[PDB]
RNA sequence: UUGUCUAGCGAGACUGCUAAUGCAAAUUGGAGGAAGGAAGGGAUGACGUCAAAUCAUCAUGCCCCUUAUGUCUAGGGCUGCAAACGUGCUACAAUGGCCAAUACAAACAGUCGCCAGCUUGUAAAAGUGAGCAAAUCUGUAAAGUUGGUCUCAGUUCGGAUUGAGGGCUGCAAUUCGUCCUCAUGAAGUCGGAAUCACUAGUAAUCGCGAAUCAGCUAUGUCGCGGUGAAUACGUUCUCG
RNA sequence: GGUACACGAAAAACCUUACCUAGACUUGACAUCCUUGGCAAAGUUAUGGAAACAUAAUGCCGAGUGACAGGU
C-alpha cells in the first residue's frame, strides 16, 4: 500500500530504531532526505515554485 | 576538424638547460610525480659518470643523435585493406619517440636497481647495440616494398 | 556604561538582504550610542545538495541546488539603553533572526 | 612444526617459513625473547634453536594448532550446523554473495552452455 | 625601507618583504630554509630563477610569508612576490622581464567537477 | 525536459515565497512542512476567489501569512462572512497557541497574474466548455489587457481517443533564455470527463530596465 | 555476540525453558526465535522454530551451544549447481 | 617574523589602439595590462524525434477487489547459483613492500550532537573530561623528504578464503552489519578477439569533508584539496 | 542497444517492502459526511503469548449509528 505505510510512520514504536523517515506531503523513504524531514522529488518541485526560503538553484 | 592550435613548450632545466633532458623528464615520469622521476634522473646522470666516467652530455646526445628516426608509418586503405607506408615528421616528434623507446625498453628489463639499468640502456643505445635502434633499422627497412604507396602518399 | 558586551549575531540566508539588514541597523545605532566598531565580513555557509532528476534509472542526470546561510556581528562594550530603545523604530525583516548572549 | 631456515638471511624470516607464526607472531617472539634479527646473518648463537622452539611450543604446536583447526571443522560438520553444512561442501557461509564469486573454493572454471534464448 | 610584494597560486598566498640595506638576505620561509620547508630537490634553483637570471641576489632580504596550498603552488606564490618587487623598485626591467613571461600567475587551478565526471573531463566510460 | 524559469529568475531576481529560518534540522522540518500546507490550502479551496498569491512570514515562533487577490469583495465576507471562517480554518491548520492573523489586499497591476487566467481556462475545462472559445478569450483578454506578448499551451483530451494533439500559442517575445524578464509562469491540472488536462501559461509582465535589486 | 551478555536471548525463551526444564519430559517446546542462543543451562531439547515455512522441530547438541539456534538448521531453501 | 584574510560595493578588456586587407563584416602580429580576441569555467536545452521511462512520487479515465489486493506483529525474502555481462578495488612490484623520524591546506559539518584531552589497552574501544548552537573547540592529508631493511624472487609482493579471540551500535548481527588482534596464505608474471575515456591543471596518482543511516565490506555518491604529464601532423577511413 | 544494467532503490538484520507462512482484522489500522459528549486519549504492569493483542489503575478531551475508505 501507499497511505497505511504514512500513518504506520507517524505512529510511535516501542524501540527506538524501528523509526524510518519521509515527508509528511508526499513521503518517499526510497531515496530519503532527513536534511529536512523531505523527500528528493518533493523538494525538487517546490523549489521549482519557491516555496522553501533558502533554496536556491546550486552556484559555484 | 581540428584547425589549428600551437601545444606547449617546455622551460630549459635549471641545472642542464636541455631541452632533451626535459624531454626525458617528461618520458620517465609516472603518477604525475616529479620528486620520484626526479630521483631516477639524478642516479642516472651520477652513474653514468661513475661506471665508464665521461661526460653525461657528450654519451647523452651522442645517444640522441644514434637514434634519430628517419621515416614514421602511417596507415591507409581502400576501405577493405590496410597499407602501411612510412612519412616524414618533424624533429620534435622524432626525438619524443626516440626517447620514448629509450625509456620503454629501458623499464623492460631485469636487473635489481632501475638506476643501473637506465645506465645500461643508455650505454648501449650510444654503443649502437640497444634495442633502441633495433626498431629504427625496421622503420627504414620496411620502405623498400612500401615503396608503393611511399611514392604517391594520400 | 549601562549594559557591557553587546555581541548581537544576525543571521540571514541572503548576501544583498544581508547588506540591505547590515546597513540598516548599524547606520540606525548611529545617531544615539558612541564606541561602534564596525561590523566584521564573516564567510558564508554553503550547502550544495545535488538531486536526482528524473524519477527512474539515471545517477548522471542529476541537477544540484544551494543553500547559503550568512551572519553578521556586532560588539558593543560600552553603551547605553538609547541603542536598545533604536532596535524598536525600524523592524529588522522576517528573513533574519537574533543571536544573543 | 619443523626446522627451517632461509637461504641466507635474518633469523626472524625463518618464523615466516614456519606456519602458525605469521609476521606478526614472529615480531611478538622477538620482542618476548629479546633477539633481533642480525644483518643478513641466520648464525648467531646455537643455543637459540631450541630456545625459540620452547616458546613457540609455548603458544602452541604448528601441527597440533592446525589439527584442531581442522577437528574444530569437522565438529561443526558432524553436528546438525549451517555454518558448519555451507561449510563441509565447498561453498562459502559468510556474508559474501554467491553469484559471481566464491571461485577461490570452486576449481578455475565449469561453465557449461546457457540459455539466454527465451 | 620595504617592498610590499604578494604572490598567488593555486589558492595560495604569499606576502613578500625586501629592504635596501646592507645585507645581501638569506632565502628563507616559516622560520626556516627552503632546503627543509619546501622539498630539499631541484625546486631551491626553480624558486629563484628571476633574481638569478636577472638582479642577482647580493641587495635584498628574503622576508617572505606563506599561506595556504601545497607546496609548488607555494613556490610561484613566493616567485610572484619577487618579480613584484624587482617590478615595484627597479620598473625599468619592466620590458626585459616580461619576454620570459615571469608575469602573474595563469590561473590553472584544479576544475570545478560535476556530476558524471570524474576530474571534471573525465566521463563515465559510455558502455554499450 | 524543460524546467519552469521562475526558478531560474528565483533567488537572484524573484522574490522569496517565505522569509525566515531557524536551527538546521530541529524545528525548519515542521515549520516548513506546516507552512507549505497552509500555502496549499487556498487554490484547492477555492476556484473562484482570483486569489493571486500567500505569503509566509515568521519570525522566531511567531506565524502570519499574508493573502494577496484581485477583488476581495467574495474574500471579505459581509459582515466579516469568509474572514471568521479563514480563522477557523487557520486554527485548524496550524496549532491553537500560535499567534495568527492575516489581511487581503490587492496586489498593483493584478491582471498579470499568470494563476487566474490558468484557473479561468480550468474553468473553461471543467465546465465542458470548449477548447478554441477558451484559448481566442485568453489571447484577446490578454492582448487588451496591456502587456507585452505571453505564451500558453495545453495537453490532454480534447474530446477524442488517442491523445496525441497538443496545441500552443506564442506572441511577441518569450525569451526563456534570458535573466531579467520578470515573467511569472503557471501550470494547472483540470479535472474532466475524460482524464486530466495540463495547461501552462507563461504570462509577460515585462522586462524592467536596469535591475539591479530584488523588486 | 554482545561482549556483555554471553549469549543474548530475547529473554521470551526465559519462560519457556522455566516450564520445560521443570517440565523435563516433552522434548518439542512451541517457541521460535532465530536470535535465540542457548546458555549451558539451556541445553538438551529440541526446538520448534518457524522457517515462515514450516515449524521444523530439531534437537539441539551438548558440546557448542554458544551459537544462534537458528544457525544449527537452514534459513532457507537451495538446490545444487544451475543445470536447468 | 600583523593588514595577507574573510566580503560587500565597485573599477577593470570594451577588437579599446596600431601595422596588416578588406565594399563591409571580419583576419593575423605588436604595445599594454591581471588577463586579447566567446580571460577560464560552471548555470541557462528551440520545434520535434524514438508513443523510450514512470497509471509504484503525486493527481489521475477504465475495469476489478471489497468481513478484503484493508489492517498488526512475529518470522523468512528482495543477498542463493554451473555461468556471463556491466562497474570498481587491488595485485602481478625494488617508481616498489615494510620500519623510525620529519614539510604543508581547502572547504565542510558538528546540540540527545562535534568530540580537545586524561587513564586503561597490540586493538575495535571503554571510564572520564574542555570548548563548540559554531573565524576562539573538534576532525594524524598523503603523496614528499632523511634514511634503514627487503636484493630481484611467486619475494616482509599480492592479500582472498577460512579459523580463533577481542570491539561497537543495534530488542537483536543466523539469514544478510561491521571494526580490530592473531592463524593460514587463493589464483596470480600486465590480461589475446575488442575496445572505452581524455587538449594542462588535462590524464594519471595521493588524501580530506558531506550524504542516507542507531550503526554499516558504500572500493560506490557528492564534492574539496595536493603532486601533476603526452600528443595534437592530419580528415583518406571510422561515429554523429 | 545508442536512449537499462555503481539503476530506480542517498542504506533489504523490526521498519525499509510490494512478497512465503503464522495470529488476529471488518460502515473498518487511518480519515471524512450525521447525532450525542468538554476530560480522559495515550503509556504502566505481573495475565496468556514467538508476536499482535484482553483483563488493573493511571493519565480538540470523546460513544453508537449510518455515510465507506483504501489497492506497491
Amino acid at each position: 500500500a501507499k497511505k497505511s505505510l504514512k500513518v504506520k510512520q507517524t505512529r510511535i514504536p516501542k524501540f527506538a530504531v524501528r523509526a524510518y523517515t519521509r515527508c509528511q506531503r508526499c513521503g518517499r523513504a526510497r531515496a530519503v532526505l532527513s536534511h529536512f524531514g523531505v523527500c528528493r522529488l518533493c523538494f525538487r518541485e517546490l523549489a521549482y515554485a519557491g516555496a522553501i526560503p533558502g533554496v536556491k538553484k546550486a552556484s559555484w | 576538424r581540428k584547425n589549428r592550435a600551437p601545444k606547449r613548450t617546455v622551460l630549459p632545466d635549471p641545472v642542464f638547460n636541455n631541452t632533451l633532458v626535459t624531454r626525458i623528464i617528461n618520458v620517465i615520469m609516472e603518477d604525475g610525480k616529479k620528486g620520484l622521476a626526479q630521483r631516477i634522473l639524478y642516479g642516472a646522470f651520477d652513474l653514468i659518470e661513475q661506471r665508464t666516467k665521461e661526460k653525461p652530455l657528450t654519451v647523452f646526445e651522442r645517444a640522441v643523435g644514434n637514434v634519430m628516426p628517419r621515416l614514421e608509418l602511417r596507415v591507409r586503405r581502400i576501405a577493405g585493406s590496410n597499407y602501411q607506408v612510412p612519412t616524414e615528421v618533424p624533429q620534435d616528434r622524432k626525438i619524443a619517440l626516440a626517447l620514448r623507446w629509450i625509456a620503454m625498453f629501458a623499464r623492460k628489463r631485469h636487473e635489481k636497481t632501475m638506476l643501473e639499468k637506465i645506465a645500461n640502456e643508455i650505454i648501449d643505445a650510444s654503443n649502437n647495440t640497444g634495442a633502441a635502434i633495433k626498431k629504427k633499422d625496421d622503420t627504414h627497412k620496411m620502405a623498400e616494398a612500401n615503396k608503393a604507396f611511399a611514392h604517391m602518399r594520400w | 556604561v549601562k549594559y557591557p558586551e553587546l555581541k548581537i549575531k544576525l543571521e540571514s540566508y541572503d548576501s544583498t538582504l544581508l547588506d540591505l539588514t547590515t546597513k540598516k541597523i548599524v547606520e540606525v545605532v548611529k545617531g544615539v550610542d558612541v564606541k561602534i566598531k564596525g561590523p566584521l565580513p564573516l564567510p558564508t555557509k554553503k550547502e550544495v545538495i545535488t538531486i536526482i532528476r528524473s524519477p527512474h534509472v539515471d545517477k548522471a542526470s542529476r541537477e544540484q541546488f544551494e543553500k547559503n546561510r550568512h551572519k553578521r556581528l556586532m560588539i558593543l562594550v560600552d553603551v547605553n539603553q538609547g541603542a536598545i530603545d533604536s532596535l524598536k523604530r525600524i523592524k529588522i525583516p522576517v528573513g533574519v533572526t537574533l543571536r544573543f548572549s | 612444526l619443523g626446522i627451517d631456515i632461509p637461504n641466507q638471511k635474518r633469523i626472524e624470516i625463518a618464523l615466516t617459513y614456519i606456519f602458525g607464526i605469521g609476521l606478526s607472531r614472529s615480531q611478538a617472539i622477538l620482542k618476548q625473547a629479546n633477539i633481533n634479527p642480525d644483518k643478513r646473518v641466520k648464525d648467531l648463537t646455537e643455543e637459540e634453536f631450541v630456545a625459540i622452539r620452547n616458546v613457540a611450543s609455548a603458544y602452541k604446536i604448528e601441527g597440533d594448532l592446525r589439527r584442531e583447526i581442522a577437528l574444530n571443522i569437522k565438529h561443526l560438520s558432524e553436528i546438525g550446523a549451517w555454518r558448519g553444512l555451507r561449510h563441509r561442501k565447498n561453498l562459502p557461509v559468510r556474508g559474501q554473495r554467491t553469484r559471481t564469486n566464491a571461485r577461490t573454493r570452486k576449481g578455475p572454471r565449469k561453465t557449461v552452455a546457457n540459455k539466454k534464448i527465451e | 625601507q620595504s617592498y610590499y610584494g604578494l604572490g598567488r597560486r593555486k589558492s595560495s598566498s604569499a606576502k613578500v618583504y625586501l629592504t635596501p640595506t646592507q645585507d645581501k638576505g638569506k632565502i628563507t620561509v616559516n622560520r626556516r630554509d627552503p632546503s627543509e620547508y619546501f622539498p630539499n630537490k631541484l625546486v631551491i634553483q626553480d624558486m629563484e630563477q628571476p633574481l638569478d637570471l636577472t638582479d642577482l641576489k647580493k641587495n635584498f632580504d628574503i622576508n617572505v610569508v606563506v599561506k595556504g596550498g601545497g607546496f609548488t603552488g607555494q613556490a610561484g606564490a613566493i616567485r610572484l612576490g619577487i618579480v613584484r618587487a624587482l617590478l615595484q623598485f627597479n620598473p625599468e626591467l619592466k620590458k626585459i622581464l616580461k619576454s620570459k613571461k615571469l608575469t602573474t600567475r595563469d590561473k590553472r587551478v584544479k576544475e570545478r567537477k560535476k556530476f558524471g565526471l570524474y576530474g571534471a573531463r573525465r566521463a563515465p566510460q559510455f558502455t554499450k | 525536459q524543460k524546467v519552469n524559469s521562475n526558478g531560474l529568475r528565483f533567488g537572484i531576481n524573484k522574490n522569496w515565497i517565505s522569509r525566515w529560518t531557524a536551527n538546521s534540522h530541529a524545528q525548519t522540518a515542521k515549520w516548513l512542512i506546516e507552512d507549505e500546507k497552509i500555502r496549499n490550502l487556498f487554490f484547492v479551496n477555492y476556484r473562484n476567489a482570483q486569489v493571486s498569491n500567500v505569503e509566509i512570514e515568521r519570525t522566531q515562533a511567531t506565524v502570519d501569512v499574508f493573502v494577496y487577490a484581485a477583488q476581495p469583495a467574495f474574500l471579505i465576507g459581509s459582515e466579516n462572512k469568509n474572514i471568521q471562517k479563514i480563522t477557523k480554518q487557520i486554527k485548524q491548520i496550524i496549532g491553537r497557541t500560535t499567534n495568527l492573523d492575516l489581511t487581503i489586499n490587492e496586489i498593483g497591476s493584478p491582471m498579470l497574474s499568470a494563476r487566474i487566467i490558468a484557473r479561468d481556462l480550468a474553468n473553461a475545462i471543467e465546465a465542458r466548455v470548449p477548447l478554441r472559445t477558451a484559448m481566442r478569450q485568453s489571447l484577446i483578454k490578454v492582448l487588451k489587457a496591456g502587456a507585452n506578448g505571453i505564451k500558453v499551451l495545453v495537453s490532454g483530451r480534447l474530446n477524442g481517443a488517442e491523445i496525441a494533439r497538443d496545441k500552443m500559442y506564442i506572441e511577441g517575445n518569450m525569451p526563456l533564455s534570458t535573466l531579467r524578464a520578470d515573467i511569472d509562469y503557471a501550470l494547472e491540472k483540470a479535472q474532466t470527463t475524460y482524464g486530466v488536462i495540463g495547461v501552462k501559461v507563461w504570462i509577460n509582465r515585462g522586462m524592467i530596465y536596469t535591475k539591479g535589486l530584488n523588486r | 555476540r554482545s561482549a556483555k551478555k554471553g549469549a543474548f536471548v530475547d529473554a521470551h525463551l526465559l519462560k519457556k525453558v522455566i516450564d520445560m526444564n521443570k517440565q523435563e519430559k516433552k522434548r518439542p517446546i512451541k517457541t521460535w526465535s532465530r536470535r535465540s542462543t542457548i546458555f549451558p543451562e539451556f541445553v538438551g531439547n529440541t526446538f520448534a522454530v518457524h522457517n515462515g515455512k514450516t515449524f521444523i522441530n530439531v534437537y539441539v547438541t551438548d558440546d557448542m551451544v554458544g551459537h544462534k539456534l537458528g544457525e544449527f538448521s537452514p534459513t532457507r531453501n537451495f538446490k545444487q549447481h544451475t543445470a536447468n
